[PDB]
């Protein structure tokens, strides 16, 4: 019942700002709609954000996250944010 | 962004004067009626126009235009209006004396063409919805169009798709939202 | 998402 | 001379290094042999993108690489951002797409690859021209198969003839 940990960096894109997190979980797109629907840089504020594989977690809950996002979750393993930084 | 782009030149026509513009995309007439309804070029008379596929829109926004409309929204892409003519001209003068053959097979493909095209207006699959929704409650869809590779898929109005693809949108839920 | 208002 | 510019990308591949440009045209791959042959993955790859000219017919698509296309300076370099954003859009949902899913996103995507090959088979010569090659061949007028007469072009004789002889010959029906 602590903290969640990045197990591996997966992708990484310019999104809407905002489109980060759970509702950005396969399932919840898929139920809910996709939050980053047709975004399109420079023409709305966008974000850089990492498709994150969770540690302890089939594919299917990855998410899109910010530094900013998992810093204020306290997750462990930001050093892989580190190394995908280059 | 700034000023649209012509990309591509689907047909030609002489229509009704003024029936061009945004009231002439295939879900405004099929919405408000066809400006160019009952056109017997006969005795109006009518003036040239050219369908237009237009940069960053999908095909079921074309519209047609005259080379005066497209001048005055200070289009982009007016280059291709001179080729298209030249093209044309070209097309028209080696199709002169042209065995009835030659005239069959023009006819033949011209319609092929022609009926290709109007596919690439028609939603054959809803891929994907957005999470946000209009003030109507209407998300916007994510559409694979019948005739065209997934690289041309396109998100589209709500509202829009439902007014004549509302099985698609039904059918996009049932197999699971 | 943009229509031809 | 001066500058060839991108009007599509008809699609992308990981090809062997080096197999791109000129000799990558199905009437180059014809008459000398694929630079991509047997790629084998035991052998560094290079993301490739198939491009229509504009200018030319398709029967001059050649495959080229983010780099093959600034180092000639071509134009709607532009395009090329859009492409791979689309690319990876279509990626990323592929990744979870559900089996049926998939199953028509194939189907549909064979399709529409044969129609793109059509693009580079004469169907029917609409003319020719009275120069003739320096020694040989007169140039033709091609209407292609499965595209609009608006898209005829004029192509070089003997180029056309290697491979499109049947319909030369045919055209000759004034008598």
């Amino acid at each position: 019942e602590e903290f969640e940990t990045i197990e591996r960096f997966m992708d990484c894109r310019i999104g809407r700002k905002g489109a980060t997190g759970a509702t950005t979980t396969i399932y919840a797109v898929e139920a809910d709609g996709d939050p980053n629907a047709g975004f399109e840089k420079n023409k709305e504020p966008g974000e850089i954000q990492y498709l994150i594989k969770w540690k302890g977690w089939s594919h299917i809950h990855n998410t899109w996250e910010t530094e900013e996002t998992l810093k204020q979750q306290n997750v462990r393993g930001m050093k892989k944010l580190d190394n995908y930084k280059k | 962004e700034e000023f649209e782009t012509i990309e591509r030149f689907m047909d030609c026509r002489i229509g009704r004067k003024g029936a061009t513009g945004a009231t002439t995309t295939i879900y405004a007439v099929e919405a408000d009626g066809d400006p160019n309804a009952g056109f017997e070029k006969n005795k109006e008379p009518g003036e040239i126009q050219y369908l237009i596929k237009w940069k960053g829109w999908s095909h079921i926004h074309n519209t047609w235009e005259t080379e005066e409309t497209l001048k005055q929204q200070n289009v982009r892409g007016m280059k291709k209006l001179d080729n298209y003519k030249k093209k044309d001209q070209e097309t028209k003068r080696w199709l002169k004396n042209a065995s009835p053959e030659d005239v069959e097979y023009y006819n033949c493909q011209q319609e092929l063409t022609d009926d290709l095209h109007k596919q690439y207006q028609i939603v054959g699959r809803i891929i994907a919805h957005s999470n946000q929704k209009s003030a109507a409650g209407y998300p916007d869809y994510y559409c694979k169009w019948q005739g065209l590779p997934y690289s041309e898929c396109s998100w589209e109005d709500g509202a829009l798709i439902s007014k004549k693809f509302q099985a698609c949108i039904d059918e996009y839920f049932s197999r699971k939202k | 998402a943009r229509t031809k208002q």
